[PDB]
């Protein structure tokens, strides 16, 4: 995704589709960020026990 | 307006960009940042973020941010003298930061791990 | 799994040997938080080209 980007900033500006899905992409990656907060929240707390 | 003429006072100043800090808004974040000057802004940004990674306000990052996407070629090609030394710093100067955030999201459940249980203590 | 924690930790205090019996949960605990400095760059990395296109 990231050589995608470095490459084709070009062409996502130009196709409406390709924004479209950059903005679910940034939506589930926000996502899947909060999944790694909660799973290193849940680690982090999870030493308190240990 | 309150950015226009803290524009032309650098122009000539850390305070201007803290008496144009004094609007705090992103439209006038990405409106101001078109408007070589942003240069100009960044001569005071790199020195004052670069001092402070702690910083609890939001337009100097957030005015980072809108510089850093709004002007991300021509920024690197300004000079290869003396603003590339304060960049090989502020590599430095942030990533210790990026360390800690892992720790920090820890503690943040390591918190609210006893919060819970404070709760349940009331119930 | 947030709640079982909140309940029984006062027992789960109690037992020396904790990552003998969680090592699965771990790994998965671990394996999203591994994924953390990626999907980070990738923020910066997408919000480029966001604040590229949508002004232009």
């Amino acid at each position: 995704v990231a050589v995608v980007l470095e490459l084709y900033g070009n062409t996502l500006e130009s196709s409406p589709v390709l924004q479209e899905l950059m903005i679910d992409l940034k939506t589930k990656v926000r996502h899947e960020i909060h999944k790694s907060k909660e799973a290193q929240r849940i680690e982090g707390m999870l030493q308190l026990l240990t | 307006x309150x950015x226009x003429x803290x524009x032309x006072x650098x122009x000539x100043x850390x305070x201007x960009x803290x008496x144009x800090x004094x609007x705090x808004x992103x439209x006038x974040x990405x409106x101001x940042x078109x408007x070589d000057h942003l240069s100009k802004i960044f001569l005071t940004i790199s020195k004052s973020i670069t001092q402070n990674p702690w910083n609890e306000e939001n337009l100097l990052p957030l005015w980072l941010k809108w510089l850093l996407t709004l002007k991300s070629g021509e920024l690197n090609s300004i000079k290869d003298k003396h603003t590339k030394k304060n960049c090989k710093h502020l590599k430095s100067a942030l990533r210790s930061s990026e360390e800690i955030l892992p720790v920090l999201l820890g503690i943040q459940g390591r918190l609210e791990m006893l919060r819970r249980q404070a709760k349940l203590r009331e119930d | 799994v947030k709640w079982c924690l909140i309940i029984h930790g006062g027992y789960l205090v109690s037992i020396p040997n904790l990552m003998s019996t969680l090592s699965s949960l771990h790994s998965t605990l671990k394996r999203r938080s591994d994924l953390l400095p990626r999907l980070l760059a990738l923020d910066a990395r997408l919000d480029c080209t966001i604040n590229k296109f949508k002004t232009l």
